[PDB]
């Protein structure tokens, strides 16, 4: 499993 | 004179190169846990009101020049330290972020600011260190507990945690650094941003599917299930956060009064003549009626303000910038003649 590289909302 | 025309020259000498020099510089400003602590808003700190440790760094200088610069001044060791340095998001947070020049790592931002993880000094006597993170497999979380008796957020630390673990694995941490006991129902959120605080359903899933768009630094907001506050005002820390982003501290100056540092009232955004003019009334135990209000200009009282004034106290304060104290002048009417 894994982050997220950035926001988007 | 002789020798004090000399100096002059010297000081103007001295403060011209340091003019020119200045485009080659930047501020680093250092944030501390310990600013986080009692902090009621959304993300970790106050803009305004949190305490820097500042740095003067060439923009062409390293990582690695500043990490030696910054231990040794902190005082820490420099594998006794974590640098996440703050990230200004488009969906209006701020956040801790994870990591060439110091002006490219900023991504040309300056200033600059850093939340710089330590060992508890306390912690560390006793044999604390920093604990190591898998930038892949890890991450990093911020925890708060909304307490709604007292509508409160409580700082409740950060944890390192691997992505992989479920959310239920972490109910006992919360319950603990919030003193309560083991197996205390919670309610749990995550805080994404102002005005959203969406609640966490199933525990039993892994972080990466629990929170959306899962990050170091998200935060997740937690709370008792206490029939208590069902009574309360504002029983969840989802309506708590509503209430917040509506919020606005207006400053309130009797224009009779000549530099009447005046009064701060706590009113909300969506209030309208009325709502205002009876709050405001309440703290002065006078009458609504006998208030007038004047407008937002410069500087000093604008045009009167009519009762029959339909929009609304955003509408009143939408020309105010975003560091700007937010003041209206009022004036007291007599009740009779
Ligand atoms: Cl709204
Ligand atoms: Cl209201
Ligand atoms: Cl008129």
């Amino acid at each position: 499993p894994r982050k997220c590289a950035r926001k988007t909302r | 004179l002789v020798e004090r025309l000399q100096e002059e020259k010297r000081i103007e000498a001295q403060k011209r190169k340091e003019r020119q020099e200045a485009h080659l510089y930047m501020q680093v400003q250092i944030v501390a846990e310990d600013q986080f602590c009692g902090h009621q808003g959304n993300d970790m700190y106050d803009e305004e009101k949190v305490k820097y440790t500042v740095f003067k760094v060439l923009k062409n200088s390293s990582l690695a020049e500043f990490v030696q610069s910054l231990s040794q001044t902190m005082g820490f060791p420099q594998d006794q330290i974590r640098l996440w340095p703050m990230q200004a998001r488009s969906n209006g947070t701020k956040r801790p972020a994870m990591l060439k020049t110091m002006i490219e790592l900023s991504d040309n931002e300056n200033p600059w600011t850093i939340f710089l993880e330590t060992v508890d000094p306390e912690l560390a006597a006793s044999g604390a260190t920093l604990p190591k993170f898998d930038k892949d497999h890890d991450v990093m979380l911020f925890l708060k507990m909304y307490d709604p008796k007292t509508r409160s957020l409580n700082y409740c630390g950060h944890i390192y945690t691997p992505i992989s673990c479920k959310i239920r694995d972490l109910l006992p941490v919360m319950c603990d650094r919030a003193g309560f006991i083991q197996d205390t129902s919670l309610i749990l959120y995550e805080e994404v941003k102002p005005n959203l605080t969406e609640r966490i359903q199933d525990y039993d899933v892994s972080l990466d599917k629990a929170l959306d768009e899962l990050m170091d630094g998200d935060i997740i907001v937690f709370q008792k299930d206490d029939p208590e506050n069902d009574n309360s005002e504002l029983p969840t820390a989802k309506e708590y956060f509503r209430d917040l982003y509506h919020r606005v501290d207006v400053i309130f100056c009797d224009k009779t009064i000549p530099n009447d540092p005046g009064f701060v009232v706590t009113l909300s955004n969506r209030m309208n003549y009325f709502q205002v003019a009876k709050t405001v009334a309440q703290r002065l135990n006078t009458d609504p009626m006998l208030l007038q209000f004047f407008k937002s200009q410069r500087d000093g009282p604008g045009n009167p303000l009519r009762h029959n004034y339909e929009g609304t106290l955003r509408d009143l304060l939408q020309f105010f910038k975003p560091r700007q104290p937010k003041k209206l002048y009022y004036q007291q009417l007599k009740m009779k003649i």
